[PDB]
C-alpha cells in the first residue's frame, strides 16, 4: 500500500502546549492520523522530542521545527514506501535521523508518522488498528482488554500537599469487562469528589484528570480512597486494589530517600523499602512503580527481593522504554514490571520490541500515557493489540484521559469474545 | 477523511 | 446514500458521566461517529436528555435507555432513508418521537444521530462536514474561523471563592487567523498559573480547563486576568477582550438581584455591570439578569446593547420560540447555540438563522460535559456564525474543538476569515 501524502502540523495539547499531529495518505484514499504526547527534549537516556526554543511563540514550546521534519525530509524518505512494512518504514525514519535517540527529527515527528502510518496501513488492510498490530506482532487474534491502573490522587511533584508518594491508583480487578472496570472508576471517582467535599477539601483536578487535596500525609490519602471505594460500595482488595508511584528520586538525596511529609525522615534503601512494604501490608497495594531511585540498582535488587514475589514493581524512570536498560535490568534482578511509554522509544516497532522483552522475561508491559496528552487513543489499540494487559492512562476524567477508555469500550464492544478482560492475574505477583 | 475514521475511532463495515 | 446500519453506544464524557455516541454507516462504506455533550434530564423549556435513574450504576446517571432507543426504534425508522436529507431526517426522529421536547428517546439519542448522520452523508458527499453544513444550510462555501470567547477564571456556583460572577473569558480579538487566536489564548492561560502561583493561589483546573482560584471579588478576578494578558505581551482591549456569564438568576431573589461580595433592583444591577464595562473592556455579558425579568431585559438591552454584546443563556435555552418573543420584545441581541438544548443539527440551524436574520449574534457553545468530539467547529465554521464558546486552553475535551479549527483553516486558508473584533455584538 504505497504512501502518497505526508502532511505534519503543530496541534495543542491537553496542558495548552504545542504537539506533533502527522497524517499518512496512501493509494486508495487511506488514511491515518496520530498525534505525540508531550516528553522530554533534554537527557542522556531517552528518546528525546524537539522543541523550537523560540520565547516568543508558546513561550518556548513551539514544535515547528519537528513538524518541518514531518512535512520535508521524512516526507519526501517514504513517498512511495509500502506502509504496510511498518519495521521498514520505521527504519526508515530511524536511519534518516541517524541519531539513536531521534534528537535530529525530534521523536515527536517520527512518532507522530509511525503511528499515522500503523492507523493508514491497518486501513488499507481492512481492518482496525488493534488487529494490525497483532498481525505486526506475530501474535494474530491474539487480544486482551487491559486492567486500567486510574490515578485517583496525586502528590509530592504532582501537587502541593504533605503527601509525598507522587501517585495513588484504583484497579478495579473485580470487573468482568474493562466498559464495567471503566463503571466502576467512574463510581469511585465521583463518590471521591463528595468526600473531599465534605471534608473542605479542593475537587478541580490536575493534569490526569484526578485530585491533589491538601492531605497531610501518604496514610491519608490511601484512607480517603478507601472510603470512597466503600462510598461506591465495592470491596478494597476484592473489587478494587491499589497501585502507586513514588517517584523516589524526587526524595533521594546523599544516597538517601528524605520523605518531608513524613516528619523528614532520612530512609536508606533497604528502610525505604520496608516503608513501603507496611504500606503494603496495611492496604492492598500491589503495584509501586518508581519505589528508588534509577541509580540505585543495589535498592531495586533488594527492593525485589523482598517484595517482588507478592507486588509488582513498575520502572518508569527506571527503564524509559529502553530494552538496552531493560535487558541489563531482567539479567540483575531489578524490578519485575514496566512503563511502556512509546514516545520514550520513539517507533511502533520498536515499542512492540519493549513489550515483547518484558513478556518474555515474564516481566508484565503497562502501557502509559504522557502528563501532556491528546484527543489520540492510541495507547488503547496498542494495549489490546499486543494483550499487554494493563494501561495507565488516567483519572476518570478529562477527554485527554477518557478518550482512551471510550475507545477501549468501542474495541470491546467489536471482539467481544476475542477479547478477554482477565482481572487480577494481569499484575505481576498475583495469581 | 473525517478525524473519527483518521484517527481509528470509528471504522468502515461495507464495501 | 442509503443507511444501512446505526449503531448507540454508551461512553464517558469529560466528567466521567455516561454519554450517547453514536454511528450511522451508508451502502459504499461511508460512516460518521458523534456524541452528545451533558444537558438536563428535567425542566419544561429545553430539549430533554434521557438518564437512567439508576442508582446501582453511574449513580443513576447511565444512558442505556437513551442508547437503546438509538439501536431500536430511531434506527429502524432511518435506515433505507437518504442520509443526505439532514431535515428529512431530523424531521422522522422528531415525529417519532412525538414529544416537544424530546423526552420520549432523549434528546442525547437524537442529537448524536442527527450528527453522526450530517457527517456519514457527508463523507458519502467526499466532502468535510463544515462543507456539507454550508450546503445544508443553503449558503454554499460561505465560512469563517469563529473568534473563540475563552475561560479563564470561574466563580459563582462554578467555583469555591468570592466572585459572584459565574465566568471570565478571554477573546483574543487582535488576531489575523484562529491559529494566532489560540497561540495566543495558550500563552495568556500559562502567563496566569505564573500569576496565581506567585500568589500562593491553586490552579488546577474545573470543567471547561480554566482556573477557580481563591479570589476575594470580582474586582480581583479581572485584575489578574489584565495582569496576566500584560504579562503575555498583549495590549488589554486591543488584542483581547473581556467576556463574562453572570448567571444572574443565581443571585435573584424577591425581584432583586444579591450578590453577598459586592440587593440591586433590576435597574441597579444593569447599571452595577454598566459600571464594570467602563472599568474594563467587557464586551459581552451572558445571562445579566435572571431568565424571567424580561421587563429587566428590555431595560439592560436599552442602556447597553448599542455598545456590548447581551448573550441569552438561560434566558434563551437555544429555543426559537423564546428567542422569537425575545426579538420582537428588545431582549438581548445575541444568543449561546447549545445544539444539544434543542437535539438536531436542522432546528439547531434554525436557531442560528434566526438569530441572523434578526441582527443577533450567535455564539456556538460547548456544554459542562464534554467528549472529544469536535462537530462544533465544523458547525461554526460552516454556518459563519463568527463566535465560539469552547473553553480555555486545556484538556482534549475543549482543545479538541480547538485543534479541529486549525485543522479547518490549514484546508481552507482565505475562504474562512477570521474577522476579529466586528464579529461581536456592539463593535
Ligand atoms: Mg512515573
Ligand atoms: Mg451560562
Amino acid at each position: 500500500s504505497k504512501i502518497v501524502k505526508i502532511i505534519g502540523r503543530e496541534i495543542i495539547d491537553s496542558r495548552g502546549n504545542p504537539t506533533v499531529e502527522a497524517e499518512v495518505h496512501l493509494e486508495g484514499g487511506f488514511v491515518g492520523m496520530a498525534a505525540a504526547p508531550s516528553g522530554a527534549s533534554t537527557g542522556s537516556r531517552e528518546a528525546l522530542e524537539l522543541r523550537d526554543g523560540d520565547k516568543s511563540r508558546f513561550l518556548g514550546k513551539g514544535v515547528t521545527k519537528a513538524v518541518a521534519a514531518v512535512n520535508g525530509p521524512i516526507a519526501q524518505a517514504l513517498i512511495g514506501k509500502d506502509a504496510k512494512d511498518q519495521a521498514g518504514i520505521d527504519k526508515i525514519m530511524i536511519d534518516l535521523d541517524g541519531t539513536e535517540n531521534k534528537s535530529k527529527f525530534g521523536a515527536n515527528a517520527i512518532l507522530a508518522v509511525s503511528l499515522a502510518n500503523a492507523k493508514a496501513a491497518a486501513a488499507a488492510k481492512g481492518m482496525p488498528l488493534y488487529e494490525h498490530i497483532a498481525e505486526l506482532n506475530g501474535t494474530p487474534g491474539k487480544y486482551s482488554m487491559p486492567v486500567p491502573m486510574m490515578n485517583i490522587i496525586n502528590g509530592g511533584e504532582h501537587a502541593d500537599n504533605n503527601v509525598d508518594i507522587q501517585e495513588f491508583m484504583i484497579q478495579p480487578v473485580g470487573a468482568k469487562t474493562v466498559k464495567e472496570a471503566i463503571r466502576m472508576g467512574s463510581e469511585v471517582f465521583h463518590h471521591l469528589a463528595k468526600v473531599l467535599k465534605a471534608k473542605g477539601m479542593n475537587t478541580a483536578v490536575g493534569d490526569e484528570g484526578g485530585y491533589a487535596p491538601n492531605l497531610g500525609s501518604n496514610a491519608e490519602a490511601l484512607a480517603v480512597i478507601a472510603e470512597a471505594v466503600k462510598a461506591a460500595g465495592y470491596e478494597l482488595g476484592k473489587d478494587i486494589t491499589l497501585a502507586m508511584d513514588c517517584a523516589a528520586s524526587e526524595f533521594y538525596k546523599d544516597g538517601k530517600y528524605v520523605l518531608a511529609g513524613e516528619g523528614n525522615k532520612a530512609f536508606t534503601s533497604e528502610e525505604f523499602t520496608h516503608f513501603l512494604e507496611e504500606l503494603t501490608k496495611q492496604y492492598p497495594i500491589v503495584s509501586i512503580e518508581d519505589g528508588l531511585d534509577e541509580s540505585d540498582w543495589d535498592g531495586f535488587a533488594y527492593q525485589t527481593k523482598v517484595l517482588g514475589d507478592k507486588i509488582q514493581l513498575v520502572g518508569d524512570d527506571l527503564f524509559v522504554t529502553n530494552t538496552k536498560i531493560l535487558k541489563e535490568g531482567i539479567e540483575k534482578g531489578i524490578a519485575n514490571s514496566i512503563l511502556i511509554k512509546f514516545n520514550q522509544i520513539g517507533s511502533l516497532t520498536e515499542t512492540l520490541a519493549a513489550i515483547k522483552m518484558a513478556k518474555d522475561a515474564g516481566y508484565t508491559a503497562v502501557i502509559s500515557h504522557r502528563s501532556g496528552e491528546t484527543e489520540d487513543a492510541t495507547i488503547a489499540d496498542l494495549a489490546v493489540g499486543t494483550a499487554a494487559g494493563q494501561i495507565k492512562t488516567g483519572s476518570m476524567s478529562r477527554s485527554d484521559r477518557v478518550a482512551k477508555y471510550n475507545q477501549l469500550i468501542r474495541i470491546e464492544e467489536a471482539l467481544g469474545e476475542k477479547a478477554p478482560y482477565n482481572g487480577r492475574k494481569e499484575i505481576k505477583g498475583q495469581a | 477523511a473525517s478525524p473519527e475514521l483518521a484517527s481509528g475511532k470509528v471504522w468502515i463495515r461495507y464495501p
